[PDB]
């Protein structure tokens, strides 16, 4: 393994990444180790911090691509896009737009 | 003027591995390892499932991280300090974070960074409610292999007079 | 000819309840309760998630029962003995079974069956590797309410000189 | 609650059942308590022991009605019945019977 690492230990995997890539903490049982990725894996989005770039998990019910922690760009098939979030049915206050699937 | 410190008490870290019969029962084998309690934490017994944490997993990004079930025992292996010029957190802080995230106890392999030990026996920052243990040599090694190969293990840090 | 027994050591059962912020952290509040270690088990600290067990959950049916995650702390409330004329297992056996099924420790409310306590301080059957604690009165009651209303709690049985 | 109990505590639910019924240990968080049932719930089968009757969970991949711990009577839609068990595809040694779904 150990691809993209600036430095790489046996026990922790990657520790720092090469300049352009993304740090990702793979949990695999008791283990957790570094991977340095081109782009973030499915279920994750990236954040280009000043110090380092890294992946974070989505956590938006019914999202398919997170952009940020609180913003979804592509909701699931069958779902309404509202202030970032995804809704089976569009919450009270406002209702679906004709020809569009937003609210 | 202070003198030679009182030597630090030994933390007897029992590591249990377990197999599950189909019917419901569990046979277990045990493995006694040793480290030291430090001033940085308490000097009390503690017990919980082991969970490795990458030393950069523990930073104050404010960036929403996974909920681990309360009561886990953290195991962290520190890297040579010249690999990491500028830490997000002091080793003290990393301990403090792990607890925030539900760690009932924390264990450092310091074998590759001996400064840590004195950085943890400073005790000028506030000392934690939960134990903070440091390990090295064959014991630390033994521990990392388990983490690495076994699917699950439980740690029982024990304290005796 | 033996004399008045040495009084049994107090088991300080700390009960932690915990809330989970969205971001990942945990605030916890603690609750100190007290019981006694018995001859039936060890006299050592232990820690794990609490799990009630019905006193008929623990029998040697040989009938495949659920796998509970290793390391749980059993809490069992015994019933008046005239409700149960003929036990599947002695109170000793029930302890022994819980361990087989992954219990790191076990706690009996005996407040409704005082005979148990002497049945556990017999120690003629083999004594267990893991602690076996007995509780009653306001402490036992306090404990049952938590079990009853809280969604999850962790128990830390503690031992002091 | 507390239906079908011969005796019934606040803290453990039913303790013994009435003669004809089935004992079932409902787990509900940290709790576990007795219920005394007419018939066993979906996902469970009953065993009429000499002493007492009680429910046990199924544990046969792709079963829908357990009879005993090791015998299924109705497998899932799409599945082959073999020596009690349920198979997507029928294990090596023998193959499906024409007009039947057994092996």
């Amino acid at each position: 393994i150990c691809k993209g690492c600036l430095s790489c230990s046996k026990d922790n995997g990657c520790l720092r990444c090469q300049p352009k890539l993304f740090f990702y903490l793979r949990r695999e049982g008791m283990r957790q180790y570094g991977e340095c990725l081109q782009s973030c894996p499915p279920g994750y989005y990236g954040v280009r911090g000043p110090d380092m770039n890294r992946c974070s998990r989505c956590r938006i019910e019914n999202c398919d691509s997170c952009f940020s922690r609180d913003f979804c760009i592509k909701c699931k098939s069958g779902f309404y896009s509202h202030k970032g979030q995804c809704f089976e049915e569009c919450p009270e206050g406002f209702a679906p737009l004709d020809d569009t699937m937003v609210c | 003027e202070t003198g030679e410190s009182l030597a630090k008490e030994t933390a007897f870290v029992e590591v249990v591995l377990f197999e599950s019969s189909p019917n419901g029962d569990y046979k277990t084998h045990t493995t006694e390892l040793q480290g030291r309690f430090s001033r940085a934490g308490a000097t009390i017994s503690a017990e919980g499932e082991i969970v490795q944490m990458h030393p950069l997993g523990l930073c104050n990004n404010n960036d929403e991280e996974d909920l681990y079930e309360y009561g886990w025992v953290g195991v962290v292996k520190l890297e040579q300090p010249e690999m990491d010029p500028k830490p997000c957190l002091t080793v003290l802080g990393k301990a403090k974070r792990a607890v925030q995230r539900g760690a009932t106890a924390v264990i450092f392999d310091v074998s590759d960074n001996p400064d840590a030990v004195e950085q943890l026996n400073q005790g000028l920052e506030d000392p934690l409610k939960r134990p903070v243990v440091y390990m090295k040599g064959m014991d630390a090694i033994k521990l990392m292999n388990i983490v690495n190969k076994q699917k699950g293990a439980r740690a029982r840090i024990q304290h005796r007079p």
